[PDB]
C-alpha cells in the first residue's frame, strides 16, 4: 500500500497545514445550515482531503466506504450514455464533465433522479445530504446554468461541493449563492514537516536538505512530493543529500524538448520537435500543462531582455490553442515563433 | 399561370448541360451504353447535378421511366423505416427492362439524410447492384459517409466558369428577345456566383421587374452592397486610409445593410482583388476573423471600423 | 341565457368524435334558430359545417346571439362523461367564461354537473355560397368508411371519378393499384343501403385520404351519406344529422400534374 | 384600449409610407398576375408583414381570406416536421372558394435549420402555380442560396 | 422552523417600503387610473426587490381574489428551456377568464406573467421569448426582470419600458447591518461593516450572504477582516504589495515567485485583474503605464472569460507590468 | 400440505387485474380460516385487504400457516394460460419454493400443470382496527368505474363531500370541473343498481384519482361497491367477491394545503 493515502489525515484536528481554515470549516459545519460549497485552489493543495475531512466531519463513522455505480443516460438523439458514480450510503462523488456535448443531460437527468430519491430513516441520519461535482470547472455554459437551476430547486433537501481550479471559466451566478473556501497549496515548511512525519511513521531519517529538494521539485503539489519520497525509498534507503531524485517521464521529456529547440533554430529541428510534441500530446495529456512545462524549462536558459516577449507569445498562443480545436497547431506556432526570436535575437 | 424560367429552360437532353465537360461526355457515353455504376454527383448549388440524374434516367429508361426509376427527395421523409421498406422494395421489385438499361434510385440531397438512413443504404446498394443503380446528387461531401463515396464513381462537379453560363444566358435571352445592356449582364454573373438558377431567376426577375437588364435593375431587385462601393473600400484599405473608407463604410450602413452581407461582399470582392499575394492572405484573415466576430453575435458598427483599422493597419 | 336540453344524448358524442381529431378549436355561433359551427383545419384544406337547429332540442331558449370559444379536446373528455341514453343539458351565461353540460339518467337517478373552462378566440365566418353540383351521390356511411379505410392501405390519394356507369374510387401507391367500382342500385329493401347517383357531368377529382380518414368517423351520425362533387368544386360529404340538423364538410382537391408519358 | 403598435398596423396601402417601390412593384405583380414567390428581409420593425397581410386582404375578402392564406412563424415549434405537416398540405390542394393561387406567410423565416429550408425549396419547386410562397426573415444571411435562388 | 436566508426574509412586501423607489410606485398609480400598461422590465442590482415590488403591484391591481389567478411567476433561470417558454405562457393564455371582479372595481382585461432574472438566458432562449411576446400581446402582459441591460437582447428590450431600480446607495447599509447584527447577537465592529460595504459595488444580498457566511464560520467570535477578506473573495492587500515590489524592479526570477506564489495561494486570476486595476487606477504613476497596465488587464480578463489559463497569463502580465514600472 | 380448488376460476383472474397494477409482489398469507393478503404499494400512500373465505372454496387443505410472497405480474401472466370457466387448483408443500397451478376442464377434457417459483419476502403486518366510520355509500362498481374513469380525464384528484343531499365527487383542473351527485334511490328493480346511504355526519375529504383508477379494476367481481368515510382516517373501498369474500381498499387523503 502507498503511504500518500495511507497516511491520509481522517479528522479535521490531525491536518498539518492550514489549521485556520479546518477550524473555520469546523465551526461551519457544527452548526446548522450547511451551505453550498465551491473549494478551489491549485492542483495537489489537498482539496479532497479538506472534502472527505468535510464528509466525516459532517456524518458518522460510514463515510469511507465507497462504491462504483454505472447509470445510463438518453441524450436527444436517440443514443445510451453510461456514466460513473462514486457513492457512500451518505453522499454522491460525480464527474459530470466526462461527457463533453452531453453535460447538459447528465446534469439534468442524474441529480434529478438523486434529488427525487428518498432518504430513507432521513430523521435518523441528519437533514439533508451532500453531493460532489469533482470536475467541475470545464462543464459549459448551460450546462452550469442546469446546475444553478438544480441548486435552487433542491436547495432544502440537496446541497453541492463543487470542486475545481482556475475558476475563471466557471460561471458568476453559481460563485454568489456558493460559499467559496479557497485552499491554498502548502509551503515548503508544511512540505518538509509532512515528509518529516511520513518518515517518522515509517522508521526514517530523511535528512532536512533532502526534504527540501524534494519540496523544491515537487512544485507545491504534496501527492507528487510523498510519491517521489516512495520512490526514493525504493532507489536507495541511505538517503544522502547528493540524491538522484526520480523526476516523471514527462518533464524530463519536455527537458530534452527544450534542449532540442535551444540546440538548432532551422525546419529540420522543428520537424524533430513537432514530433516530440505529437509524442506529447498523444499520451493524453493537457496542452495547457504541456504549455507550462515548456515556458518552466524555457525560461532557465533564455537571455533577460528575452523572457517577456516569450512569457507573452506563451500566453497568446496557449490562448488560442483554448480557442481552438486542435492543440499541434498552435503548439508549433508557437515553438516556431519562438525559434524565429531567438534566431532574430543572437543573428543580431 | 406562365412557368418560371428554371423550370421552363431546363435541358431535356445530356448534351445542353454545360457543367463538367468530360463528366458530361461520360455520362453520355453510358446513357447510349447501358451499364451506369453507382454514381454520386457532388459541387456546389445550380450546376446541374439534378438535370444530369434526370437526363440520364431518361435517355437510360424511356417509356419505362414511370416504374423503373423512384425519385427520393428531400421534402418527403425519409426515416429508418423509409430506407427499410420503400427503398428496399423498389430495389427488390421486378421491371422489364431491356439488357443494358437499369433500375434508377435517384437520391436527391443525400447529404441531409441521416446516419442511419445510409446504414440502410449501403448493403441494397451493394446487394441489388445487378438490377438497380443510384445516382446520388449532394452538396458537400462531408456529411455523407465515407463507404458510400467509396462504393459510388464519385463526379465533382465545379463552378460554373462564367463563359458557359454566358452562352446560356444568350440562349435564354435570345429565346426571350429581352433587351439588356452588357454590364448589367455581368453583374447578373456577379450576384450568381457560379449558381446558374441564380443567374436564370435573377435575370427571370429582374425583367419581370423592370424591362431593360441594365446594372441597376438588377442591383436593385437585388439589393446585394454594389461592387465599386465594396471595391473602392478595399482599395481605400489598401493606401492606409480609414476615414476614405469610412465615408463608405457609413454610407454602407446608412442604406440599411446588415453587418452580415457587408463582411460577405466584402471577402467576395477581395478574393478578386488585384493587390499583392501576401497582402491579399493577410487581408483574407482579417477579414475571416471579423467574420466570425459577426458570427459569434457582435454585428456592430464598430466591428467593420475594427477591421478597417486592421487592414489599414497591416498595410505598414 | 344558453339553456339547451337535448334528450338523445349520443349524437352529441359522434358529433364530437367526428370533430376530434380534425380540429382542436372552434368557436359555437348561438342564435335564436339554433347553434351553429363552421371551423377549418390547422393546415386550411378541410372546412368542417356543423349545424343544429332549434326544434330538434327539448328546450331551448336563446335571448342573445353567443360567440363561443371551444377547445374540442376538452369536451372530447367532457363528453366522454355523457352516457349513450343521458339527456344532456347545456347552460351558459350572456357573458361567461364558464359552460355547464348536466348529464341526467333517463329514470332521474343520476345526475351530473360538468364545467368547461372557455377560451377566445377570432372568428372569420366564412360564407359558403350555394353552388349547384354536376355530381351528387348518396351511399351507404359504412360503405365510404370501409371504401376510405382499404384505400388507404394502399395509398395517400384516391381518384374518384364519377361517370355514367357510377362512382370509381382509385389508389396508386408503392404496393400497386386499387380501383373500386360502385354501380346505381335498382332495388334493395331498406332506403339507407342504396348507392343514387344524380348527374349532369362526369367528374374526376383526387383526395388525401387523411382527410377523408378523419371525415368518416362520422358514420353512427346518418345511415346514408350524400358527396357533391363537380369540377372547381370541393367535396361536399353531408350528413343529415337526423331531424334536428346537418354535418357538412369541404375538401379541396390535389394538384395533379399532367404528364404525357 | 391597446399600445399605439397594435392600433396603427397600417391596413391600406395608402396609409404606409417610405416603401413605394416595393409598393409598386408589388402591386404590379398582383394586378396583372405575375406574383412570385416572395422573401421579404430587412431590420425589425419596418413593416414586412403588415404590407403583405394587407395584399392578401386586397386580393380577397374577409369571407374567403380562411382558404387562401395560411400564416405561420416560429412561436409554433419549427424543423422538418412542420414543413411535412401543414405547409405541403395547404400547397399542394386547391382552394376551397373560386379559383386562383394561395399564399403561405412564413414570420421570422431565418430560424429554420437548412435541411428544413431544403425541404422547403423542393416544396416551392413542386407546386408553384397554386402556391404562392411569402417568407419574411430578419438576415438574408441565414438562408441556403437555393432558396434565395427561388423566391425574389 | 427552517433558517431562512436574511435576503427574501428582509426584502420589502408592500409598495411603499421600498426605500425611495417612489417613480416606480407613480407611473403605476397613473396606470391604475389610466387601465393601461405595456410591457415592463426593470433592470437592477439585486436585494432591491424588483420582484417584490411587482408583487405588490399586480395586487393593488388584481386583489388577492385574483392574484392567484391572474398572476403567473416564473423564474427564467429556472424555465431556461425553449419548450417551457413555449408551452406553458400559451397554456396561461389561452386559458382566460373575464376582467370582472367580485368586488364590483373595475379591471383591465389582459393578464399578468413575471419573468424573474432573464438576463441570464441565450439568445436563442430570448429569441423564443420576443416570439412569445409577439404573439401574446392581446391577452397577457409581459414584464421581466433583470441585472444587466445588454445582456437582454436588443428585440426583447425594444417592446418593453425600462425601469432602473436603484438600491441603498450609501449611509443606509451600516446600520441596517448593524440591526441584523445586534438581532441575532452578532459582535462585529465597524471597520468589518465598513469592508463588507466595500467588497460589494452596490450589491447588498452580497452583503448579507457575506455576513451569514462570515457568522456561519465563527459561530459567535469575532468577525474580523481575514475571514471577511476570505469569503469575499478579495486577494489580501499585503499580497499585491509584494506583487507591486516584485515587479517595481529586478529580475524575473522574482516574478516567477509571486506569480507562483499568487497561483499557489489559490487566488482567481480574475480577482487579481480586478483588485490590480483598483490598485494602479488610485496611485501615482504616470499616464502611459496606468493605460498600458490597464489595457493588458483588460485583455487579461477577456482571455480569462475565454477559459485561457491563468499561470501564463497572470505571468504575461507580471512581466508587462515589469517591463513598465521598470523603465 | 396445502391444497386448493374452486370451481369458478376467473374471480382470481377479476382479483389478479385488480391488483396487479397496484403493487408488483404480494405475500399470500394462508390459515384455516383462509387466504389473506395484506399489501402496500411502492408509493407510500395505498393499502390492500383482500381475503378469500374457506367455505367457499370447493376443497381445502392447509396443515400448517404458510406465507408465500409471489410476484403478481408473472402470475397474472401465467393465469392468462387459463381460462373464463376451468377449475382451478393450487398447490404448495409446507416448505415450498415452487407453486403448482393445475387448470382442469369442466369437462375434464384438458388438465393442465405449470410451475411457479416462488421468493422470500420481509413482510410487516399492518394492523387495522376495527372502528365506527361515519358514512357507507353502496352503489354500481360499473358506475364507481365510470366515476373513476371520466373524472380522471378532468384533473388529479377529486373532492369528494356526502352530506344529506347525499354523495358527491368534485374534481378541478385546467380543462374545468366536474361535478357529480348521486342520492338515495327510494325504488329499484334490482338491489344490485340501487344507491344507499348511511349516514352520522356530512364529511369532505380528498383523494388522489391514480389510485381510484387502479382500484376500479375489480368491477366485474361485484355488482355493488362500498364507499366508507369518516373524519382524518383512511377511506374504505369495498368489493363483495362473490360469497366468496372481500377486496378492502385504503385510500390515504390528501392533506396537501397551499
Ligand atoms: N449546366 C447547366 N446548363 C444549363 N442550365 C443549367 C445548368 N445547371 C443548371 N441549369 C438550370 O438551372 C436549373 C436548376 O438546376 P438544378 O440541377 O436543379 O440545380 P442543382 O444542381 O440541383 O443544385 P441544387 O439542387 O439547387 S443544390 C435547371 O432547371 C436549369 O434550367
Ligand atoms: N412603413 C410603415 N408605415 C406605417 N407604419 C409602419 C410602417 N412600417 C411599420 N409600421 C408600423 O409598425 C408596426 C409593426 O409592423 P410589423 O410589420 O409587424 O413589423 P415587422 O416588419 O413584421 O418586423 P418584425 O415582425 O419584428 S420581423 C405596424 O403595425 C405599423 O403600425
Ligand atoms: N495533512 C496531510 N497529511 C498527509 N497528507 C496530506 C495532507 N494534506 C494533503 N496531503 C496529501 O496531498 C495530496 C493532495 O491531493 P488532493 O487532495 O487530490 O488535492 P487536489 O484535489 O488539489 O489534487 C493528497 O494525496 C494527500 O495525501
Ligand atoms: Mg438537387
Ligand atoms: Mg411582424
Amino acid at each position: 500500500s502507498l503511504w500518500v493515502d495511507k497516511y491520509r489525515p481522517c479528522s479535521l484536528g490531525r491536518l498539518d497545514y492550514h489549521k485556520e481554515q479546518a477550524a473555520q470549516l469546523r465551526n461551519l459545519v457544527q452548526c446548522g445550515d450547511f451551505p453550498h460549497l465551491l473549494v478551489y485552489g491549485p492542483s495537489g493543495a489537498g482539496k479532497k482531503t479538506r472534502i472527505m475531512c468535510i464528509l466525516r466531519e459532517l456524518y458518522g463513522v460510514g463515510v469511507e466506504k465507497l462504491r462504483i455505480e454505472h447509470q445510463t443516460i438518453t441524450t436527444p438523439s436517440k443514443k445510451k450514455i453510461e456514466i460513473s458514480t462514486i457513492a457512500s450510503n451518505y453522499h454522491l462523488e460525480v464527474n459530470p464533465s466526462d461527457a463533453g456535448n452531453s453535460d447538459r443531460v447528465v446534469i439534468q437527468e442524474m441529480l434529478k433522479t438523486v434529488a427525487q430519491s428518498q432518504q430513507l430513516e432521513t430523521n435518523s441520519q441528519r437533514d439533508f445530504k451532500v453531493v460532489l461535482l469533482t470536475e467541475v470547472d470545464k462543464l459549459t455554459k448551460d450546462a452550469q446554468h442546469a446546475l444553478r437551476r438544480t441548486m435552487e430547486k433542491y436547495m432544502s433537501t440537496c446541497r453541492l461541493i463543487l470542486c475545481c481550479n482556475s475558476t475563471s471559466k466557471v460561471i458568476p451566478p453559481i460563485r454568489s449563492r456558493c460559499l467559496a473556501v479557497r485552499v491554498p497549496a502548502p509551503s515548503i515548511e508544511d512540505i518538509c514537516h509532512v515528509l518529516s512525519t511520513v518518515c517518522k511513521k515509517e522508521g526514517l531519517n530523511l535528512p532536512s536538505q533532502l526534504a527540501h529538494r524534494l519540496a523544491e521539485k515537487s512544485c507545491r503539489n504534496l501527492r507528487k512530493a510523498l510519491l517521489m519520497c516512495e520512490a526514493c525509498r525504493v532507489q536507495q534507503y541511505p538517503f544522502t543529500a547528493d540524491q538522484e531524485i526520480p523526476e516523471t517521464d514527462w518533464e524530463v521529456y519536455l527537458r530534452e524538448t527544450a534542449n532540442a529547440i535551444v540546440s538548432q533554430q532551422t525546419p529540420q529541428r522543428l520537424l524533430e520537435v513537432r514530433g516530440r510534441l505529437y509524442e506529447l500530446l498523444t499520451h493524453c495529456i493537457p496542452p495547457e500543462i504541456i504549455m507550462k512545462g515548456l515556458l518552466s524549462e524555457l525560461l532557465h536558459n533564455c537571455d533577460g531582455q528575452l523572457k517577456g516577449e516569450v512569457a507573452q507569445m506563451a500566453a497568446y498562443y496557449e490562448h488560442r490553442l483554448q480557442l481552438g480545436s486542435k492543440a499541434i497547431y498552435h503548439l508549433e506556432a508557437f515553438v516556431a515563433k519562438f525559434m524565429a526570436l531567438y534566431k532574430k535575437f543572437m543573428e543580431d | 399561370y406562365e412557368l418560371p424560367w428554371v423550370e421552363k429552360y431546363r435541358p431535356v437532353k445530356l448534351n445542353e448541360i454545360v457543367g463538367n465537360e468530360d463528366t458530361v461526355s461520360r455520362l453520355e457515353v453510358f446513357a447510349r451504353e447501358g451499364n451506369v455504376p453507382n454514381i454520386i454527383i457532388a459541387g456546389p448549388p445550380g450546376t446541374g447535378k439534378t438535370t444530369s440524374i434526370l437526363c440520364l434516367a431518361r435517355a437510360l429508361l424511356g417509356p419505362a421511366l414511370k416504374d423503373a426509376m423512384l425519385e427520393l427527395n428531400a421534402s418527403n421523409d425519409r426515416g429508418i423505416d423509409v430506407v427499410r421498406n420503400k427503398i428496399k422494395m423498389f430495389a427488390q421489385q421486378k421491371v422489364t427492362l431491356p439488357k443494358g438499361r437499369h433500375k434508377i434510385i435517384i437520391l436527391d440531397e443525400a447529404d441531409s439524410m441521416t446516419d442511419g438512413a445510409q446504414q440502410a443504404l449501403r448493403r441494397t446498394m451493394e446487394i441489388y447492384s445487378k438490377t438497380t443503380r443510384f445516382a446520388l446528387a449532394c452538396n458537400a461531401s462531408d456529411k455523407i459517409i465515407e463507404p458510400i463515396q467509396s462504393r459510388c464513381a464519385v463526379l465533382r462537379y465545379t463552378k460554373l466558369t462564367d463563359a458557359q453560363i454566358l452562352t446560356r444566358l444568350m440562349n435564354v435571352i435570345e429565346k426571350e428577345r429581352v433587351p439588356y445592356t452588357d454590364d448589367g449582364l455581368e453583374a447578373i454573373i456577379f450576384t450568381a456566383q457560379g449558381d446558374m438558377r441564380q443567374a436564370l431567376n435573377n435575370l427571370q426577375s429582374t425583367f419581370s421587374g423592370f424591362g431593360f437588364i441594365n446594372s441597376e435593375n438588377v442591383f436593385k431587385v437585388c439589393d446585394e452592397p454594389h461592387p465599386l462601393l465594396v471595391k473602392e473600400m478595399i482599395q481605400h484599405c489598401v493606401n492606409a486610409n480609414i476615414d476614405e473608407a469610412y465615408k463608405i463604410l457609413a454610407h454602407l450602413w446608412h442604406l440599411g445593410y446588415s453587418p452580415e452581407d457587408i463582411i460577405g461582399n466584402i471577402f467576395r470582392v477581395c478574393k478578386t482583388f488585384q493587390m499583392a499575394e501576401y497582402l491579399k492572405l493577410e487581408f483574407i484573415k482579417e477579414i475571416g476573423y471579423t467574420h466570425m466576430k459577426i458570427a459569434e453575435g457582435v454585428n456592430s458598427l464598430l466591428q467593420m471600423a475594427g477591421l478597417l483599422a486592421r487592414l489599414c493597419q497591416k498595410t505598414m | 341565457m344558453f339553456e339547451a336540453r337535448l334528450v338523445q344524448g349520443s349524437i352529441l358524442k359522434k358529433v364530437l368524435e367526428a370533430l376530434k381529431d380534425l380540429i382542436n378549436e372552434a368557436c359555437w355561433d348561438i342564435s335564436s334558430s339554433g347553434v351553429n359551427l363552421q371551423s377549418m383545419d390547422s393546415s386550411h384544406v378541410s372546412l368542417v359545417q356543423l349545424t343544429l337547429r332549434s326544434e330538434g332540442f327539448d328546450t331551448y331558449r336563446c335571448d342573445r346571439n353567443l360567440a363561443m370559444g371551444v377547445n374540442l379536446t376538452s369536451m372530447s373528455k367532457i363528453l366522454k362523461c355523457a352516457g349513450n341514453e343521458d339527456i344532456i343539458t347545456l347552460r351558459a351565461e350572456d357573458n361567461a367564461d364558464t359552460l355547464a353540460l348536466v348529464f341526467e339518467a333517463p329514470n332521474q337517478e343520476k345526475v351530473s354537473d360538468y364545467e368547461m373552462k372557455l377560451m377566445d378566440l377570432d372568428v372569420e365566418q366564412l360564407g359558403i355560397p350555394e353552388q349547384e353540383y354536376s355530381c351528387v351521390v348518396k351511399m351507404p356511411s359504412g360503405e365510404f368508411a370501409r371504401i376510405c379505410r382499404d384505400l388507404s392501405h394502399i395509398g395517400d390519394a384516391v381518384v374518384i371519378s364519377c361517370a355514367k356507369d357510377g362512382v370509381k374510387f382509385s389508389a396508386s401507391g408503392e404496393l400497386g393499384n386499387g380501383n373500386i367500382k360502385l354501380s346505381q342500385t335498382s332495388n334493395v329493401d331498406k332506403e339507407e343501403e342504396a348507392v343514387t347517383i344524380e348527374m349532369n357531368e362526369p367528374v374526376q377529382l383526387t383526395f388525401a385520404l387523411r382527410y377523408l380518414n378523419f371525415f368518416t368517423k362520422a358514420t353512427p351520425l346518418s345511415s346514408t351519406v350524400t358527396l357533391s362533387m363537380s369540377a372547381d368544386v370541393p367535396l361536399v360529404v353531408e350528413y343529415k344529422i337526423a331531424d334536428m340538423g346537418h354535418l357538412k364538410y369541404y375538401l379541396a382537391p390535389k394538384i395533379e400534374d399532367e404528364e404525357g408519358s | 384600449n391597446l399600445p399605439w403598435v397594435e392600433k396603427y398596423r397600417p391596413q391600406t396601402l395608402n396609409d404606409l409610407i417610405s416603401h413605394q417601390d416595393i409598393l409598386s412593384t408589388i402591386q404590379k405583380f398582383i394586378n396583372e398576375d405575375r406574383l412570385p414567390h416572395l422573401l421579404l428581409y430587412g431590420p425589425p420593425g419596418t413593416g414586412k408583414t403588415s404590407t403583405i397581410l394587407a395584399c392578401a386582404k386586397q386580393l380577397y375578402k374577409d369571407k374567403e381570406f380562411g382558404s387562401m392564406v395560411l400564416e405561420l412563424n416560429a412561436s409554433d415549434d419549427r424543423g422538418i416536421d412542420i414543413i411535412r405537416g401543414p405547409i405541403l398540405s395547404f400547397a399542394s390542394t386547391r382552394t376551397i372558394f373560386k379559383k386562383g393561387f394561395k399564399l403561405v406567410i412564413l414570420d421570422e423565416a431565418d430560424a429554420m435549420t437548412q435541411d428544413a429550408q431544403n425541404a422547403l425549396r423542393r416544396v416551392i419547386e413542386k407546386f408553384t402555380e397554386n402556391t404562392r410562397f411569402c417568407l419574411i426573415c430578419n438576415y438574408l444571411s441565414k438562408i441556403i442560396p437555393a432558396l434565395q435562388s427561388r423566391c425574389t | 422552523a427552517k433558517p431562512v436566508p436574511w435576503v427574501e426574509k428582509y426584502r420589502p412586501k408592500c409598495v411603499d417600503e421600498v426605500a425611495f423607489q417612489e417613480e416606480v410606485v407613480a407611473v403605476l398609480k397613473k396606470s391604475l387610473e389610466g387601465a393601461d400598461l405595456p410591457n415592463l422590465l426593470f433592470y437592477g442590482p439585486p436585494g432591491t426587490g424588483k420582484t417584490s415590488t411587482i408583487l405588490a403591484a399586480a395586487r393593488e391591481l388584481f386583489g388577492p381574489e385574483l392574484f392567484r389567478l391572474r398572476v403567473l411567476e416564473l423564474n427564467a433561470s429556472d424555465e431556461r428551456g425553449i419548450q417551457v417558454v413555449r408551452e406553458k405562457v400559451k397554456n396561461f393564455a389561452q386559458l382566460t377568464v373575464s376582467g370582472s371582479r367580485s368586488d364590483g372595481k373595475p379591471c383591465p382585461p389582459f393578464k399578468i406573467v413575471i419573468l424573474d432574472e432573464a438576463d441570464s438566458m441565450t439568445s436563442a432562449a430570448q429569441a423564443a421569448l420576443r416570439r412569445t411576446m409577439e404573439k401574446e400581446s392581446k391577452t397577457t402582459r409581459f414584464c421581466l426582470i433583470c441585472n444587466y441591460v445588454s445582456r437582454i437582447i436588443e428585440p426583447l428590450t425594444s417592446r418593453c419600458s425600462k425601469f432602473r431600480f436603484k438600491p441603498l446607495s450609501d449611509k443606509i447599509q451600516q446600520q441596517r447591518l448593524l440591526d441584523i447584527a445586534k438581532k441575532e447577537n452578532v459582535k462585529i465592529s465597524d471597520e468589518g461593516i465598513a469592508y463588507l460595504v466595500k467588497v460589494s459595488e452596490g450589491d447588498l444580498r452580497k452583503a448579507i450572504t457575506f455576513l451569514q457566511s462570515a457568522t456561519r464560520l465563527t459561530g459567535g467570535k469575532e468577525i474580523t477582516e481575514k475571514v471577511i477578506t476570505d469569503i469575499a473573495g478579495v486577494i489580501p492587500a499585503e499580497k499585491i504589495d509584494g506583487v507591486f515590489a516584485a515587479c517595481q524592479s529586478g529580475s524575473f526570477d522574482k516574478l516567477e515567485a509571486v506569480v507562483k506564489d499568487l497561483i499557489d495561494e489559490g487566488h482567481a486570476a480574475t480577482q487579481l485583474v480586478n483588485q490590480l486595476h483598483d490598485v494602479v487606477v488610485e496611485n501615482n504613476l504616470s499616464d502611459k503605464q496606468k493605460s498600458i497596465i490597464t489595457e493588458k488587464l483588460a485583455e487579461v480578463d477577456k482571455c480569462l472569460a475565454d477559459g485561457a489559463d491563468e499561470h501564463l497569463q497572470l505571468i504575461s502580465l507580471c512581466a508587462t507590468v515589469m517591463q513598465q514600472l521598470s523603465q
